[PDB]
RNA sequence: ACCUCGAUGUCGGCUCGUCGCAUCCUGGGGCUGGAGCAGGUCCCAAGGGUUGGGCUGUUCGCCCAUUAAAGCGGCACGCGAGCUGGGUUUAGAACGUCGUGAGACAGUUCGGUCUCUAUCCGCCGCGCGCGUCAGAAGCUUGAGGAAACCUGUCCCUAGU
RNA sequence: GAUAACCGCUGAAAGCAUCUAAGCGGGAAACCUCUUCCAAGACCAGGCUUCUCACCCUCUAGGAGGGAUAAGGCCCCCCG
């Protein structure tokens, strides 16, 4: 009622591009196209917000009005601020690094495990122990972490993987 | 005595649809019905009456539900254990023409008359079709209001 | 993207390695293949080289042959055969005419002979599918080669498709995959095929880049 | 039933209709009539449309 | 997994959801992670 | 007690299969009641494979040596117009028990005829004839099918 | 390539919101391509070449019925 037709603020350097029920917004920080489901329109609501609004009211109309304005939302403060997932490793061993456009991951594996940055991806290690993944998608910036984080089968004896900035792992102590 | 074909009285019309964003089941019905012709008032059953159907856009078919991966259809070659499924999806992906095809041909009689009548559907998987020089009838099915 | 050329099986022999190991060689000769026919996506719908081997006597060779070899402009050939290519490129490094030797393939190099077996005429299931016989002895009436049971019995009341019986073996078409070609003998285009190749000696056999071990 | 719907009319409406304007010709001769005369077999879709209710469907 | 006709919650932290046309229970304990099947 | 008593052949073994998944490898979740590790219990996802012997009528089993494993079932407890005939159930005989006896015995034993040239469907292979819009000819070209798909140790990674 | 279990989205029809809701995106031997073989009787029968591009006769001079054939192929023959 309110809080998917709470109006998007549309920062001053961006251009949403609309045609339709598609929209490309354009920002500071490249450019993101959506193709926006059946219940809303836009307008800009005047003063520059994308205005999201469901002709009607059942079920189906009210969750994809609810999630439009959402991602709408979302990909406003990409391109405007973009997106960064902060990422640590534990584990004495355990080790990043960046090789140009490509991170390199020591996690006990015989192997270095080698990720490749997809478009609209950089990683960037503030340590041999701490890195970053950044994007203007956070879809894609939240899916290639999660890769990043299932690299390594859940350890809860010891802790050794990679985790999030602030994660409470499900830890696991006991008997000798 | 009732009206009976005779010789070459049978005058065949071709008709083109557009399979875009239409229900499969209601596109083939409406195509059964005319490569039967039924349509027309000199309709034998005996008779292979109909008219020409070319389906234009039959990979942009519409199914409903999740007849687009849950329904099958099914192939036995004959050997055991030689049942080959492919969905609607996949078929729609890699024969686009053939889920548009299965259907006509199902909702048409399954003997010799009908054999004879498929041969008048003509079913592509694109905007166009090779057969202009029949100038075919733009088709919209439309229904009878009673 | 897939070197290959039309030889005959010579017959078999051996070769000493490096190491004095003994290689099991077929000698086939690729002999000169002359690309008569080029097989294009815009005019054919696929990628394909057309290869002709074997000297035959214009005599011999029939119209409808020697005016499609008068279109591709060379002497008639025994043998036509074509080679199926990935891409396009392929076929723009083939042209009608070009002089294919022994010499495309390399020592070391992995290749596919497809040849056509050998003729086994009417074989029982015991040589054909590899049936265990039944018993010598022991009371075994008459059945020590015969296939033993068919089917079920009501329920299937019929025998499947593919069921193994005994007929006709031998006389198909058989690709050997990954055989190495221990030496390419460009003085005579023969090529040295480690192991054994399909068909009798003198048959057609087209030796093709091995599609696995590229 | 072809004839109807191309006169623009449903069977079983064009045979109420028929019905209710009286008419008496049976089916055999209304498909004659279909076959052969389509002018009058148009006629008579329209005595039938014109005898039919203004609601086809009204409780009536 | 506990993939049993009749799942419930274990604990208080256990939740019932329907995902995927299923009901299962999520929980921060993976023990008491069901699902109905 | 519904087909079959103007006959629908039994157990086992052989031969040849085919199918199901109710999993003996390949993927996961939980337990980590492994705090951990080598391992393992449990529950979710058929392509292949799933040995050879001894004692067993042996349908069952047990044993020996392996195996990655030595799966469970359906198909007339698949399969005798494909085989065997050890079991079983004729006619001979012995013993045991019952019976006056003739004889009887889901009692112990020895011996004890397995017929048929395939018409139809089915299947495995071969042709001949027509098609395939002129009469031929090489090269094909995949709609659709079939085949295959198994898995071990040892080494390095790492005595991590 | 598409699929159980594991996830991502800003976070709602729903409030610090929340694995996820409806929508939309990523990770086995089974499945579809891939490998081998058959395959246009695939009744929906491809790019080429060969002759010709009608030789003659008869009822009709419509539609046919027969010869000769160009092209090529059987049958014979020597054979594997
Ligand atoms: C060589 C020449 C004979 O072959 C045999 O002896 C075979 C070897 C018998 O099986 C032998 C061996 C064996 C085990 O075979 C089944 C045995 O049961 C019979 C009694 O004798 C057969 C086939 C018997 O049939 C079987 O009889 C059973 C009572 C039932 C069975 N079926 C209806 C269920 C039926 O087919 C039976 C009675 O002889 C059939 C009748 C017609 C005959 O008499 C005919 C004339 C036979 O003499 C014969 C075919 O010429």
């Amino acid at each position: 009622s309110r809080i998917g037709k709470q109006p998007v603020p549309v920062p001053s350097g961006v251009d949403v591009t609309i045609n339709g029920q598609n929209l490309s917004v354009k920002g500071p920080k490249g450019t993101l196209t959506l193709d926006v489901a059946e219940p809303i329109s836009v307008s800009r609501a005047e003063d520059g917000a994308i205005v999201v609004t469901r002709p009607d009211d059942e079920r189906r109309s009210r969750s994809l009005h609810g999630l439009s304005r959402t991602l709408i939302a979302n990909l406003v403060t990409g391109v405007t601020e973009g997106y960064t997932q902060k990422m640590e490793i534990f584990g004495v061993g355990y080790r990043v690094q960046l090789k140009g456009q490509n991170l390199e991951f020591a996690l006990g594996y015989s192997h270095p495990v080698l990720i490749e940055a997809p478009e609209g991806i950089t990683f960037a290690v503030e340590s041999p122990t701490k890195f970053s993944v950044s994007g203007i998608d956070k879809q894609k910036v939240g899916q290639i972490s999660a890769v990043i984080r299932r690299l390594r089968r859940p350890d809860p004896y010891k802790g050794k993987g990679v985790r999030y900035e602030g994660e409470q792992i499900r830890r696991k102590v006991g008997k000798t | 005595p009732t009206y009976t074909p005779k010789a070459g009285d049978t005058t065949r019309s071709w008709y083109v649809i557009d399979a875009s964003d239409v229900v499969l089941g209601r596109l083939a019905s409406a195509a059964a019905t005319l490569l039967r012709g039924k349509h027309k008032p000199t309709f034998t059953p005996n008779v292979d009456g109909g008219d020409f159907v070319i389906v234009i856009n039959a990979d942009k078919i519409a199914v409903s539900g999740d007849k687009l991966t849950k329904k099958f259809a099914y192939r036995h070659s004959g050997y055991p254990g030689g049942l080959r499924k492919r969905t609607i999806g996949e078929l729609l992906e890699k024969h686009p023409t053939r889920v548009v095809e299965n259907a006509i041909i199902g909702m048409l009689p399954h003997n010799k008359l009908g054999r004879q009548i498929q041969k008048k559907l003509k079913v592509y998987a694109g905007p166009d079709h090779p057969h202009a020089a029949q100038q075919p009838i733009p088709f919209e099915i439309k229904q009878v209001a009673q | 993207a897939r070197k290959g050329i039309l030889g005959t099986k010579l017959g078999m022999t051996q070769v000493f390695d490096e190491n004095n190991k003994v290689v099991p060689v077929t000698v086939v000769k690729a002999g000169p293949n002359v690309v008569t026919r080029i097989r294009t996506t815009e005019r054919d719908g696929y990628s394909a080289v057309q290869l002709a081997y074997g000297e035959i006597s214009p005599r011999k060779v029939i119209k409808p042959v020697a005016g499609q070899f008068a279109a591709a402009g060379v002497n008639p050939r025994r043998h036509v055969a074509e080679l199926r290519l990935d891409d396009e490129a392929a076929v723009a490094e083939y042209e009608v005419g070009q002089e294919l030797t022994a010499e495309i393939f390399s020592d070391g190099a992995y290749v596919d002979v497809t040849g056509t077996s050998k003729g086994k005429g009417f074989a029982g299931t015991m040589k054909r599918h590899g049936f265990r016989g039944q018993g010598a002895a022991h009371g075994a009436q008459a059945v020590h080669r015969r296939p033993g049971s068919i089917g079920g019995c009501a329920t299937p009341g019929r025998v499947f498709k593919g069921t193994r019986m005994s007929g006709r073996m031998g006389n198909d078409r058989v690709t050997t995959q990954n055989l190495k070609v221990h030496k390419v003998d460009a003085e005579n285009g023969v090529l040295l095929i480690k192991g054994a190749i399909p068909g009798r000696n003198g048959g057609l056999v087209v030796v093709r880049s091995a599609i696995k071990r590229g | 039933n072809a004839a109807a719907r191309a006169n623009d009319i449903t069977y079983n409406r064009l045979i109420q209709g028929l019905k209710a304007a009286g008419v008496e010709v049976d089916r055999k001769n209304l498909a004659e009539l279909a076959v052969s005369d389509p002018a009058a077999f148009t006629a008579l879709v329209d005595v039938a449309r014109a005898a039919l209710p203004e609601d086809v469907n009204a409780p009536s | 997994m506990k993939v049993n006709p009749s799942v419930k919650p274990i604990c208080d932290k256990c939740r019932v959801i329907r995902r995927h046309g299923r009901v299962m229970v999520i929980c921060s304990d993976p023990r008491h992670k069901q699902r109905q099947g």
